[PDB]
């Protein structure tokens, strides 16, 4: 209902010329949904994300199914990229192997000794010219 | 309410003059609407099937009162094997009654719409004459079986004028009947005889007619005839069985329990037409038979268990209780029940049982089978809620209360209304003890149903006689050596989720041995003919079932176990030939691989088509195995070979379960305005049924792409099992047509019950199925294709370029194998690194472009083109298969790929590769030389 | 007592029997208050004695010798070692029967102590020496301080009417917890009827059943009008609100308010402190259950018609009570703790009515071989009774008790209802024509009772007995870092568990072999377990080294570890249920030393060293796969077919580790003992061709499970029997044999 919500407010045109598409106002723009921590939402009793088998049947079949009239929506200029954190990590779940195979994965570490110390080193003398 | 009103007043002309008052005074809300209501409510109590349709389609069918060729759908709906009525050539006087297999019962008296025009009082004549003919038709035939009761040497010719002469139920009843009166006469001349043995020709009787039976089913037979002919084998050698077992135990008269115990018929027509001239009899529980028109239905082989579940159902219906039966998945209790509510002739409704079932719901239905009589079996009524288990003990106590002032026109509270209720009724509860998904029941409702623990069929005997009625002579035999085979196979094989060998595997075997036997006995008469191999037979079926679902380290147990039960024979898989050049055909239009055996892309084809022999059997398929195994191309591939080889369409919906709630997935029914909203799958199906666009010609397909879980697929319970049938909390029963399969995609079946896994045929799609070089091979061929003409050449000879890179041995697996060797933050799924790869190629050959379009002149040439081709595919692994590891995991893989690799790297001895990135003219540039030292502005830092 | 005790279950009755006792006991004038021995019957255990421990005459165990040496702290009890080994009756006593009714004096007292006090030392032998007796000791000593009859009413069915009316004020409603597999709404429906009074009956649930509760009770309070609530544990909210509403109406007299609800802590606190509470459960011993059965039933409905119904319904009462209180010893009574209760009674007495009505049409004195044993037998077996059991085992000890009871031979005179309680004393069929005799059989039925009557062992209650005094004491005395651990711990599990197993050799002609596969597979699955258990100990170790960070797994691993508690992903063979981690992985040590030898045994020789070995089933993942490859190496040696086959199993393939449960075989032939469990050393599975002939009279087939619960059925075997024995009583007694 959250992906729903923000379909709804940002991608107003729900038109369906032969056949149901979403699209956003602004045209020749594509959209990215930048979902944040997807791996935190609950699996059901039985193990398995919700939102995560929406996103694999929206990404896979390119569209979901409306329940207001129960019909195919296909998606137009949307695109989907997620943040989330190693599973060892306390409260975190992983995803399932269906999920991982439409969605490339990087690993981005915490910066090293030295590349902490030039980023900042930056900021420092930045700073400092006051 | 209001808004009601005015949907509903504005309809056809003879519709609005049903109360018409109502209508002139709307073109004051709550007496209107109750006005209504309290119509509609009059004319299901005058026609009490009218409490199982709709209020809709009711006044839909009040209003088509000129028009009864539109009414013939909600016959199928109304009763029980009434799917079509006959009528006079004017529309004006109904002839009799047809079912859905093309059946036909003649009234004895026809009656005329015109001669009592409301719909109401005519259907309620025929429904009376229907019972009044079938009553008539089955004195006929106990008169004509008589003859054949008191003639050895019966004449074969005139028997089976007699089987075809008469509806298929009839039939059973007439055989029945007269071995019944057999045997108690005999038994009565016998009296306190010391040697008199006189029912040896009752036996000699049953075992001569027996042989003319399995001698007329040999040979070819018309179709309702061969179903005629399966079900009086199934219920005669019962009655040879009985009647050996009453010679054995010496029973001398016929008050013995060992007789009164057997169920025993009583016909007599000397009586009025009240319809009581049939007193089925079980142990000191006397039945009557309520003529209604079953049809022609599948006949179980009253087996030892499926006898004591007879027993106990007719005492708990004496005490006037409920039954229960208990016990795993797949043991025969919804069919048990079935076929001891059909033995009585009764209209039996089945309801798959769920959450959503409400106190308003259940109450509905139980005043439809006040009204009606009919029996009720609730398919897993443990799926309810607790609190709502503990609700519906109140009803069952009300109804039974209703039944004990019957010993003392009954009415009993059921939702503030007082009902009718007739003696006939039976509430049953079919439960699966200690299953996920399932709440346990109060004591109180626990006291108000009789229980037995349906544990473990009698499956020797099941197949012994399912065969021997099929046509196989060594039935015995095949019995003796299958069910061993069956328990012996469950234990040697390993455990697996999909793993089911109970009695709906034996089943499925055994239906598709009778069907191979036909298509070989066909296929023989293409160029009497009995002497078949029946054990190769058998091997074909089991192989055509069981195999489809093994496991890669499965299939030689199997094959060594029924090596050694059938020690001598095999089975080798038929050609298919006709469909495989279609299927290849179609993988060349979609870009897969196709191959035969032992070539690359074989065992993908062998799961297709073993898939196909699955369609052909079940009606609910299932696909297990690994994510990125072929599932999703093996069924699309096969339903477009499909479409060309049979020249029927395939339209396949794909329905993901969990990504929208269960009430979007079947239906809603608002406890206050009760009105129902169809589902997502709800939806659909109602779409099949109603062909308004041709849907019932073409080959629906409807998959469930998802993971199954013991709460929604237990609501298709009923729809995947013999019923075929779907139940809604509304009371609606949606019959699944033939042209549908209902299909789930899944990854494992760890979190689901046996009884969704002992339907659904399983086909095991192994990872070891989809190689690798298939996969790059689908990458290849959409690369020399979809352009992303002069960027579809700058794709093909960059494909040209990559092709040695593709080998199945070569540096891409190789690189792939040690990456599955390392260690990743997220667990390593070959197809995810695929397609990463695949697409930062693609974005290779945008780069390609980009740099083509820069330069008009002087375009870019092979060899610089080859050298960035081969550059970019080696940053493109490394980023691949190692852009979700740690840092020094990166090196690792870097230096795997330095030294298993020929493509020219950069020579600096301690960098490692990933540090560089590879420019567009082609050279091995490091990243170290686009980090400028900026110097941020004294303000805005941070 | 009697009002604590109609409202608390029958396990705890001792216990505060005990507690009043010592209240009383406190009151007491000039008698000394025993402060000393009762703190040593409490806690004896608690006392720590590391290696004092001595045997004497080799007439006590080491938990007897640790016991006695325990109690010789008391002062009195300084002389228990060197008296205990001087006297030789007290051999026999120790083995008697029922050593309660005479202890030998054995304390030393400088002055004649008072009865209680001698009680009391008895009291205190009893713990010491034959814990399973210490429940009727108990029930002794609080005969000796409260008086005999004192907890005689919890015997007595209980009065409804009367308690109902006296006992309980309007305002506070009667809690009726039931066990599951019973309910009260029925036994408080015939006390409505009884009392002509109208009662409206809800069932709670489906947000209607409260609308027309509160309904109902607004209704009743100013009418008298009984009100019942059913199933009321499923709606604590609303009960919470109905305990706010309740408390403040003050309504209208001789009105009551039922609550039928089941035993769950999921009820408020409060609702319970505010009502009167009544548990149900099963009576305890056969005479209650004797008495409560004929309670139940109407003198009307007995003594109508002829006079042979009243023995019919006495034998349909004891042979429910018999299955009934056979429960109690589910692993070797019935194998599955069923639920025979009222309804099954109910219908019994229905099938029984109508049968004897159907078979004697007015005329009374029926011919005792006249009545329909079979009919009644069958309908008893397969329809009331017979409906609720799953296995075959069960529902052929069901048919050996309906043919042993249910027989024209009751209605003689020397019919026995128990073929033997003492070896010499039986339990006779009671002489009587009408209700009150049998009635009053019953109450002299001696307080003796012994499993011995049901035919199961008579040492069959040694363990729960001894379960239940442990249990007592434990309730009466609660009347009055590990970081570093799981780091030693781990370190002891990794040293006991060996390394990982070689594999077997796969050859062109050893993969053909059915026992080559099968210990294939065995060593496979046993070694992808010892890889993971052993990489999952070197991870803790490693964890709590401190050198590796915390993962999801791992904290779960831990936290489920700690607690003792089997890991999940370690769960991959069939276990008994409840172990704790130390037992699981001792086991697995044993399974792994096992599999390791089976590795050797196949290095020796490719198939000709795999059939002459020993396997102990009871280490072993699927047992079931080695007896079908033991058969299927039997078939594919000569040319015989799988199905042609039959097992006969001679004691000395070869398999050990099997213990057969009340039997010891002399040659091969069974001869039924008294002892726990016999070993099976060396047993010989031998496969043989099915000749299709019925077996002999002296042939049984008795079950063989894997555990001490039986609850995994392996295979059956087809044993014969010795000299004067009668398989009737194999098959009652629960004869089984167990691989663990
Ligand atoms: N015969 C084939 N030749 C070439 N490529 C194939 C073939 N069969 C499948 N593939 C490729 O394999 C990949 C995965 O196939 P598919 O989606 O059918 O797998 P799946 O097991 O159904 O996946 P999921 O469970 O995630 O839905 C796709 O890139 C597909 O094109
Ligand atoms: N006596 C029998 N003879 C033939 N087929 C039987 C017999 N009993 C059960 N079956 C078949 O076994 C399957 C059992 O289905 P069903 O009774 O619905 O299962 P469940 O026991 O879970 O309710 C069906 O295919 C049914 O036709
Ligand atoms: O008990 V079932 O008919 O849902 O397999």
């Amino acid at each position: 209902e959250l992906l729903l919500k923000t379909f709804d407010h940002y991608c107003e045109y729900r038109r369906t010329p032969n056949g149901v598409v979403l699209a956003p106002v602004q045209l020749g723009k594509w959209l990215v949904l930048f979902c944040d921590e997807i791996n935190l939402p609950d699996m059901d009793k039985y193990g398995t994300q919700r939102v995560i088998s929406f996103i694999r049947q929206m990404v896979e079949h390119g569209g979901f199914y409306r329940t207001s009239d129960q019909t195919w929506v296909k998606l137009e200029r949307i695109q989907f990229v997620g943040a989330c954190n190693p599973p060892t990590d306390p409260g975190r779940k992983p995803l399932s192997h269906r999920f991982l195979r439409h969605v490339p994965v990087v690993y981005v570490d915490y910066p090293g000794p030295a590349s902490l110390t030039q980023i900042y080193g930056t900021f420092n003398r930045a700073m400092l010219r006051l | 309410r209001w808004v009601y009103l005015e949907g509903i007043f504005t309809g056809s002309a003879d519709i609005k003059h049903l109360l018409p008052v109502e209508t002139q005074r709307f073109q004051l809300l709550g007496k209107i609407q109750k006005a209504l209501g309290e119509y509609l409510e009059r004319e299901r109590s005058s026609f009490p099937r009218f409490y199982f349709v709709g209020d809709e389609d009711l006044l839909e069918i009040i209003g088509n009162s000129k028009n009864v060729a539109k009414l013939q759908k909600h016959f199928k709906k109304m009763f029980a094997g009434v799917s079509s009525i006959i009528l006079n050539e004017d529309n004006s006087v109904v002839l009799g009654i047809s079912s859905r297999e093309g059946e036909e019962v003649m009234f004895k008296t026809p009656v005329s719409i015109t001669e009592h025009p409301k719909i109401n009082e005519w259907l309620t004549l025929v429904e009376k004459e229907m019972r009044v003919t079938l009553a008539k038709l089955l004195a006929e035939s106990v008169t004509e079986v008589e003859i054949f009761g008191k003639a050895t040497s019966i004449d074969p010719n005139t028997y089976i004028t007699w089987i075809d002469k008469y509806q298929a139920q009839l039939v059973v009843l007439s055989a029945q009947i007269a071995w019944s009166e057999n045997v108690e006469t005999a038994l009565s001349s016998m009296g306190g005889g010391g040697d008199a043995a006189p029912l040896h020709s009752v036996l000699s009787n049953v075992e001569v007619t027996l042989n003319v039976l399995a001698d007329s089913v040999l040979m070819e037979q018309p179709p309702l005839r061969r179903r005629k002919l399966e079900h009086l084998i199934t219920e005669l050698v019962h009655q040879r069985d009985v009647t050996r077992s009453l010679i054995k135990s010496k029973i001398d008269n016929a008050k013995s329990f060992e007789w009164l115990s057997q169920m025993r018929f009583y016909f007599d027509p000397k009586q009025t037409d009240v319809l009581q001239q049939l007193s089925i009899q079980m142990a000191n529980a006397k039945f009557n038979y309520g003529f209604e028109y079953l049809g022609v239905q599948d006949k179980l082989v009253q087996t030892p268990l499926t006898d004591r579940c007879y027993l106990t159902m007719t005492q708990a219906l004496e005490a006037r209780l409920g039954g229960s039966p208990f016990g795993p998945a797949g043991t025969g209790k919804t069919e048990s029940v079935k076929a001891l509510g059909h033995q009585l002739g009764r209209f039996v409704l089945v309801f798959n049982c769920d959450e959503t079932f409400d106190f308003q719901a259940m109450g509905r239905i139980f005043v439809g089978l006040c009204q009606v009589g009919a029996w009720g079996c609730f398919d897993e009524f443990n799926r309810l809620e607790e609190r709502m288990l503990s609700a519906v003990s109140q009803q069952v106590q009300c109804i039974q209360e209703a039944l004990r002032e019957h010993s003392n026109p009954i009415t009993c509270e059921l939702l503030n209304k007082q009902v009718k209720v007739s003696p006939d009724m039976a509430i049953f509860i079919t439960m699966n003890p200690g299953y996920a998904g399932r709440s346990n029941l109060p004591d109180n409702l626990k006291k108000l149903f009789r229980s037995l623990a349906m544990t473990k069929p009698d499956r020797q005997l099941i197949a012994q006689v399912m065969l021997y009625s099929q046509g196989f002579r060594t039935a015995e035999v095949l019995a003796n050596k299958i069910v061993p085979f069956f328990k012996l196979c469950d234990e040697q094989l390993s455990s697996q989720s999909h793993y089911d060998f109970g009695l709906r595997a034996l089943k499925s075997v055994l239906v598709s041995a009778g069907n191979v036997k036909r298509e070989r006995i066909q296929k023989i008469k293409r160029e009497i003919a009995e002497n078949l191999p029946e054990q190769e037979i058998l091997i074909q079926s089991v192989c055509e079932t069981m195999v489809p679902k093994l496991v890669a380290e499965d299939i030689p147990l199997l094959f060594s176990l029924l090596s050694d039960v059938f020690p001598g024979v095999q089975y080798h898989r038929g050609e298919m030939t006709a469909l495989r050049e279609e299927l290849k055909k179609v993988c060349q239009e979609m870009y897969l691989t196709y191959g035969d055996g032992e070539e690359v892309g074989g065992m993908w084809v062998e799961k297709v088509l073993q898939l196909y022999q699955i369609t052909q059997i079940n009606h609910g398929l299932m696909m297990v195995g690994p994510s990125g195994s072929g599932k999703s191309m093996a069924w699309r591939v096969l339903l477009k070979a499909l479409e060309r080889l049979e020249g029927v369409e395939g339209v396949a919906h794909i329905i993901d379960p969990k990504a929208i709630s269960k009430d979007h997935l079947y239906g809603t029914l608002d406890p206050n305005t009760r009105e129902w909203t169809d589902g997502l799958f709800t939806h659909v199906l109602r779409k099949i049924i109603d062909s308004v666009r041709g849907e019932l010609q073409k080959r629906q397909w409807i998959v469930f792409d998802g993971d199954v879980d013991p709460e929604w697929v237990e609501n298709l319970n009923s729809v995947l099992d013999d019923n075929k049938l779907l139940t809604l909390p509304n009371g609606e029963r949606l019959s699944l047509p033939p042209n549908v399969r209902i299909m789930f995609e899944v990854q494992d079946l760890k979190y689901a019950t046996l009884a969704t896994v002992s339907r659904c045929g399983m086909v095991w799609f192994s990872e070891d199925v989809l190689s690798t070089d298939m996969i790059f091979n689908n990458f290849l061929a959409r690369l020399r294709s979809i352009p992303l003409s002069p960027m579809l050449q700058i794709q093909r000879d960059a494909a040209t370029i990559m092709q040695p890179y593709f080998t199945s041995n070569g540096l891409v697996t190789k690189a792939l194998e040690h990456a599955f060797q390392l260690e990743h933050i997220m667990d390593l799924t070959r197809l995810r690194c695929l397609g990463s790869l695949f697409s930062m190629l693609h974005q290779a050959c945008r780069n390609v472009a980009q740099y083509n379009a820069n330069h008009p002149d002087f375009p870019m040439q092979i060899e610089q083109l080859e050298r960035y081709i081969q550059r970019y595919l080696v940053y493109a692994i490394l980023w691949s298969l190692s852009g979700d590891s740690r840092l020094k995991m990166r090196a690792e893989l870097g230096e795997y790929i330095r030294r298993i690799t020929t493509v020219p790297l950069p020579t600096a001895p301690n960098i490692p590769i990933i540090d560089y990135e590879v420019s567009i003219s082609g050279e091995w540039s490091p990243w170290q030389a686009k980090v400028p030292q900026i110097e941020v502005e004294t303000h805005k830092v941070a | 007592f009697n009002r604590v005790a109609r409202g608390m279950l029958h396990q705890d009755h001792i216990t505060f029997a005990m507690l009043l006792a010592r209240i009383k006991l406190k009151g007491t004038v000039g008698e000394p208050t025993y402060d000393a021995e009762f703190q040593h019957f409490l806690r004896g255990n608690e006392i720590v004695l590391s290696a004092g421990s001595t045997p004497r005459i080799q007439g006590l165990t080491v938990e007897q010798a640790e016991a006695v040496v325990r109690l010789s702290c008391l002062p009195a009890f300084k002389d228990l070692i060197a008296k205990v080994q001087a006297d030789e009756q007290f051999g026999i006593w120790l083995d008697s029967s029922s050593p309660e009714q005479t202890v030998p004096y054995l304390w030393s007292e400088e002055t004649p102590a008072t009865p209680i006090g001698q009680a009391i030392h008895r009291l205190l032998l009893i713990q010491a020496f034959r814990p399973d007796r210490l429940l009727a000791m108990a029930h002794m000593f609080v005969s000796t301080n409260l008086g005999e009859s004192f907890m005689s009413i919890m015997e007595q069915p209980l009065d409804l009417t009367h308690i109902v009316g006296t006992e309980v004020k309007p305002n506070t409603p009667v809690l009726m917890c039931s066990v599951p597999g019973y309910d009260a709404s029925g036994h408080v429906e015939d006390l409505a009827a009884e009392q002509n009074t109208q009662i409206t009956s809800i069932a709670i649930g489906s947000a209607e059943g409260f609308n027309q509760a509160d309904k109902a009770i607004n209704t009743a309070v100013k009418s008298g009008r009984w009100v019942m609530l059913k199933n009321v544990h499923l709606a604590p909210g609303w009960l919470m609100q109905l305990e706010k509403k309740l408390h403040s109406l003050q309504p209208h007299a001789c009105f009551r308010l039922f609550l039928t609800m089941e035993i769950n802590p999921k009820v408020p606190v409060n609702l319970l402190r505010a009502g009167r509470i009544f548990v149900f459960e099963p009576p305890p011993g056969v005479k209650a259950n004797m008495l409560r059965t004929f309670s139940s039933i109407p003198v009307s409905r007995i003594c109508k018609s002829p006079n042979e119904r009243a023995r019919l319904y006495f034998l349909l009462a004891w042979f429910h009570a018999i299955i009934q209180e056979r429960l109690r010893y589910a692993p070797l009574g019935w194998s599955k703790k069923y639920e025979f209760g009222e309804s099954d009674l109910r219908s019994a007495c229905d099938t029984v009515d109508t049968w004897l009505d159907d078979t004697a049409k007015g005329r009374q004195n029926i011919s005792p071989d006249k009545i329909p044993w079979s009919a009644l037998k069958t309908l008893m077996a397969q329809s009331i009774y017979g409906g609720r059991v799953d296995n075959e085992f069960d529902q052929r000890l069901l048919n050996t008790f309906l043919e042993r009871l249910f027989t024209t031979r009751s209605f003689d005179s020397e019919f026995k209802l128990a073929c033997k309680v003492d070896g010499h004393k039986d339990i006779q069929m009671p002489d009587g024509i009408r209700r009150e005799e049998f009635v009053q059989w019953v109450e002299l039925l001696p307080d003796t009772q012994t499993p011995s009557w049901l035919g199961l062992p008579n040492n069959a209650e040694r363990v729960l007995l001894t379960t239940q005094g442990v249990d007592m004491i434990s309730k009466m005395l609660k009347m009055q870092a590990w970081m570093r651990t799981l780091h030693t711990t781990a370190s002891n599990w990794l040293h006991l568990i060996p390394q990982t197993l070689s594999h077997l050799k796969r050859t062109v002609e050893n993969i053909k072999d059915p026992l080559f596969r099968f210990f294939e597979r065995e060593v496979k699955m046993g070694a992808k377990l010892l890889q993971d258990v052993r990489q999952d100990l070197a991870d803790v170790v490693q964890v709590c080294e401190g050198k590796k960070k915390q993962t999801n797994y791992l904290r779960t691993l831990i936290n489920e570890l700690v607690k003792g508690i089997l890991p999940r992903s370690w769960s991959h063979y069939t276990v008994p249920a409840g172990m704790t981690v130390i037992q699981w992985v001792s086991d697995f040590s044993e399974r792994i030393k096992q599999l390791q030898n089976i590795s050797l045994a196949a290095a020796s020789g490719g198939a000709k060293e795999l059939k002459n070995i020993h396997v102990c089933l009871g280490g072993l993942f699927v047992p079931e796969a080695y007896i079908t490859a033991t058969r299927q190496y039997v078939a594919q040696a000569n040319s015989w077919s799988l199905e042609e086959l039959c097992l006969e199993v001679n004691v000395t393939f070869g398999v050990t580790g099997l213990k057969l449960q009340g039997a010891t075989c002399n040659n091969n032939k069974l001869s039924l003992s008294n002892a726990i469990s016999t070993a099976l050393p060396l047993t010989q599975l031998r496969w043989v061709k099915q000749t299709n002939t019925e077996k002999k009279a002296s042939v049984v087939t008795l079950p063989v499970y894997l555990n001490f619960t039986r609850a995994d059925l392996i295979f059956t075997v087809d044993f014969e029997i010795a000299t004067k024995e009668d398989p009737r009583s194999f098959y009652e007694r629960g004869v089984a044999v167990l691989c663990t």
